[PDB]
RNA sequence: GGCGACACACGUGCUACAAUGCCCACUACAAAGCGAUGCCACCCGGCAACGGGGAGCUAAUCGCAAAAAGGUGGGCCCAGUUCGGAUUGGGGUCUGCAACCCGACCCCAUGAAGCCGGAAUCGCUAGUAAUCGCGGAUCAGCCAUGCCGCGGUGAAUACG
RNA sequence: CGCCUCCUAAAAGGUAACGGAGGCGCCCAAAGGUCCCCUCAGGCGGGACGGAAAUCCGCCGGAGAGCGCAAGGGUAGAAGG
């Protein structure tokens, strides 16, 4: 399933459900999100969200920065969804000629 | 249900079939038909009766078989867990208990997954 | 009747060490057989394939008596049981049958039984009667790993004039039935 | 386990105030970091507090418990399950 | 096969030698 | 009794690993099985088939007493 | 004492689900290495792990050492089995001051899942992939199915 | 809104209200005629799978069961099986 990872830092059940309930915008698409992977993580200034997903037409790879932490998440989000949405229309912008 | 309680296929050799009662391997199947003298490529459907009666004794005799054999085994684990040593703790819980590894795998006595 | 060893032997050695070990003054007081009252309750041949059949043609071997239907009192939902389905057979064995088939009780089929450690002595009526039951067919002689399918025990009632727990336990442990405790 | 061409180990310190309670009329509570020691019959009845790592646990000792070892019964581990 | 150890492939496997793999 | 559905009850020889012959009666005439109560254990005495072991255990054990004292 | 925990989840692997296979007995053909409280020939005891004797070798000499797949012959007969070897009971060996947590190995018994694997995904272009065994470092021992090497047998396919 | 049962209904019969409660508009080829046999519910104890209750055995148990369906009456010295 969905795996969340906090290096070097601590959190609490209630942060990861968090993080799984973003992780849901994604589900919006109908497609396969396999075995997705969040890091947390924290630089001198602010938090790092890592997120890996692997779906049936390619890997979502994308790094949130931010204070605040809820907002690295959000923006790890953004940069996610933009990813997904390319993944599943970009095929279809040739169908002509 | 022969010998001994169980009755032994047939149609295979008589070694073989020793092995379908519980408490008699393989190693008890090169015993038994040494003892009394019975070609272990016989098949059970073709063991003289007197055979039979021969291999039935000795087996029977010799060894705890089948049922008692359950029953000492439950007795022993019994008491492993009455005087609550730790052999005794991971039967009372179905985990391992020859000091397995228990994050992953070790589902032969856990069971197939639990979801969460 | 027939000349039968568990008759001869109820006669002759049974009657006299009762008479002993209660002081009978009437020769019908000391404790005798009525009857064995052997019930298959199949129940598992409710509307499945009722060719229960092949057990009656098993009891039949058993006892040398034609068993009969016995058929549900009342329609139960949670059994599958519409009343008047055929769920059972019991057959009634007394005089020389009775003595046939106790003796092979006795002597092969008890022995037969797997783990056996003696007969449950807490069993008694309370007023002076048996009831033992068992789990395979196999137990008897006359059935053959061969001829039998799937298995099906019964319940075996041993009927007796004795008034108490007491006497009967005395009459049967005497005829040879093995007691655990 | 312990190979029977040697002997039965206990620590010989622990296995000294066994037999000076069995003199003495025993008993008296013994504290011991020896789970490594077998438990021997001159030790059944007493009760011995083994430490599993943070506790010493009274354990008393019956006939059916010579085999073993002291440890097998402190154990080391707190766990109650998940959930 | 190899992981059965009361076979001579499962002793050739661990590298011991016993009954079922003699010296 | 009634006809043509009961089966005849006929003299009956039945045979025991342990030579024991019983001549009783049945619907067929003769039998073999593998026990009787002429050699079961739990009825010819306390015949423990394997394990009359009285326990053995536990400090039945005994190896050895080299421990000081 | 813990790092070895165990409702779960992912990564890497080992062994398999069998007949081009499994088992037994007999019989060949390597390379690179390591080895003076070390490697151990050969003898004896034990079914065995191993133990007691005891020769040789500062080692192109003596030893680990048998390579395995293969070859010969025999068993198995399509079954959860003579597939598979997990799990557990009982009994032993050895290292070690000490194997409870928490060692490897032997023996008896137990004989699980697994009938070729969803979405998805890895490697490999020639002595390669696949498959078979051997050695070494670390090291009292060993949880090595890991790693670094060594040879045996030996493919398929590339339009583009 | 017709029909059935009980109560109201004042111990014959009958007796009203937009009084109190329920049912019918079918069914059965046996669930009918006769002859023969049989006796319940329930409680306790005993009995493989088998349970509060399947089927078996024993003891007690006048009718509390049953009688296709409401209710009432009737009923085992049968109308019940
Ligand atoms: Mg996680
Ligand atoms: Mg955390
Ligand atoms: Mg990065
Ligand atoms: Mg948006
Ligand atoms: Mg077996
Ligand atoms: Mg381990
Ligand atoms: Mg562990
Ligand atoms: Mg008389
Ligand atoms: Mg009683
Ligand atoms: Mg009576
Ligand atoms: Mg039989
Ligand atoms: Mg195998
Ligand atoms: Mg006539
Ligand atoms: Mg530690
Ligand atoms: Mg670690
Ligand atoms: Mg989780
Ligand atoms: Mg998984
Ligand atoms: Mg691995
Ligand atoms: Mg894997
Ligand atoms: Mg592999
Ligand atoms: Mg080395
Ligand atoms: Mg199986
Ligand atoms: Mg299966
Ligand atoms: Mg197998
Ligand atoms: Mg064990
Ligand atoms: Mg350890
Ligand atoms: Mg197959
Ligand atoms: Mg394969
Ligand atoms: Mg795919
Ligand atoms: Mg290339
Ligand atoms: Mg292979
Ligand atoms: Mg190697
Ligand atoms: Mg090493
Ligand atoms: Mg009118
Ligand atoms: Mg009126
Ligand atoms: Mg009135
Ligand atoms: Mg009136
Ligand atoms: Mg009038
Ligand atoms: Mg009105
Ligand atoms: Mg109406
Ligand atoms: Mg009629
Ligand atoms: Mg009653
Ligand atoms: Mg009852
Ligand atoms: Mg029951
Ligand atoms: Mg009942
Ligand atoms: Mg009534
Ligand atoms: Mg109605
Ligand atoms: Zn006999």
């Amino acid at each position: 399933t969905m795996n969340i990872t906090s290096k070097q830092m601590e959190i609490t059940p209630a942060i990861r459900q968090h993080v799984a309930d973003r992780l849901a915008k994604l589900e919006k698409w109908q497609t396969h999100l396999i075995n997705p992977h969040i890091i947390l993580s924290k630089e001198p200034q602010g938090f790092v969200a890592d997120a890996t997903i692997n779906t049936p037409n390619g890997v979502l790879v994308a790094s949130g920065k931010h204070e605040d932490m809820y907002t690295a998440i959000n923006e790890l989000i953004n940069k996610l969804e933009r990813q997904l949405n390319k993944l599943q229309h970009k095929g279809e912008a040739r169908r002509a000629a | 249900a022969r010998i001994a309680g169980v009755e032994i296929p047939r149609n295979k050799r008589v070694d073989v079939a020793l092995t379908y009662i519980y408490g008699i391997g393989k190693a008890r199947a090169k015993e038994a038909l040494e003892k009394t003298g019975i070609n272990p490529a016989t098949r059970v459907k073709d063991l003289t009766e007197a055979e039979v009666v021969r291999l039935r004794e000795y087996v029977e005799n010799t060894w705890k078989l089948e049922g008692e054999l359950r029953a000492e085994v439950a007795a022993n684990i019994k008491r492993l867990m009455d005087i609550g040593c730790y052999r005794g703790l991971r039967h009372r819980r179905g985990l391992p208990v020859r000091g397995q590894r228990t994050r992953t795998n070790a589902r032969t006595r856990k069971g197939p997954r639990k979801t969460v | 009747p027939l000349d039968v060893a568990l008759k001869r032997k109820y006669y002759e050695e049974v009657r006299p060490e009762l008479i002993r070990r209660f002081g009978y003054q009437n020769v019908w007081e000391v404790p005798r057989l009525e009857k064995v009252v052997i019930n298959q309750g199949l129940g598992e041949a409710k509307e499945d394939a009722r060719i229960l059949e092949k057990a009656a043609q098993e009891l039949a071997l058993i006892t040398g008596q034609k068993p009969a239907v016995t058929r549900a009192k009342k329609s139960i939902s949670n059994f599958k049981l519409r009343k008047g389905m055929p769920i059972g057979l019991r057959v009634t064995l007394r005089r020389d049958r009775m003595w046939i088939f106790l003796e092979k009780l006795l002597n092969v089929a008890l022995p037969r039984i797997r783990d056996f450690r003696g007969l449950n002595p807490n069993s008694f009526d309370g007023r002076g009667n048996y009831n033992l039951g068992l789990r395979e067919q196999l137990i008897f002689p006359e059935i053959t790993y061969d001829m039998v399918d799937a298995l099906r025990g019964m319940d075996i009632a041993v009927v007796t004039t004795a008034e108490t727990d007491e006497e009967a336990r005395a009459l049967l442990e005497l005829l040879g039935f093995p007691f655990r405790k | 386990p312990r190979s029977l061409k040697k002997g039965v180990f206990v620590d010989d310190h622990l296995l000294e105030k066994v037999l000076e309670l069995n003199a003495k009329g025993e008993k008296r509570l013994i504290k011991t970091w020896s789970r490594r020691s077998t438990i021997v019959p001159e030790m059944v009845g007493h009760t011995i507090a083994v430490y599993n790592g943070k506790q010493h646990v009274p354990v008393y000792i019956t006939e059916n418990m010579v085999g073993h070892k002291l440890g097998e019964f402190a154990p080391t581990r707190t766990y109650r399950g998940h959930g | 096969g190899k992981g059965d150890r009361r076979t001579r492939r499962g002793k050739i496997w661990r590298g011991t030698y016993g009954k079922y793999r003699p010296r | 009794m009634k006809e043509g559905i009961h089966p005849k009850l006929v003299p009956a020889r039945i045979i025991c690993g342990c030579g024991n012959v019983i001549e009783t009666y049945s619907t067929k005439p003769e039998i073999y099985v593998e026990v009787c109560s002429k050699c079961h254990p739990f009825y010819t005495g306390q015949q423990r088939f394997v394990d009359t072991e009285g326990r053995v255990e536990r400090f039945q054990r005994r190896y050895g007493d080299s421990y000081r004292k």
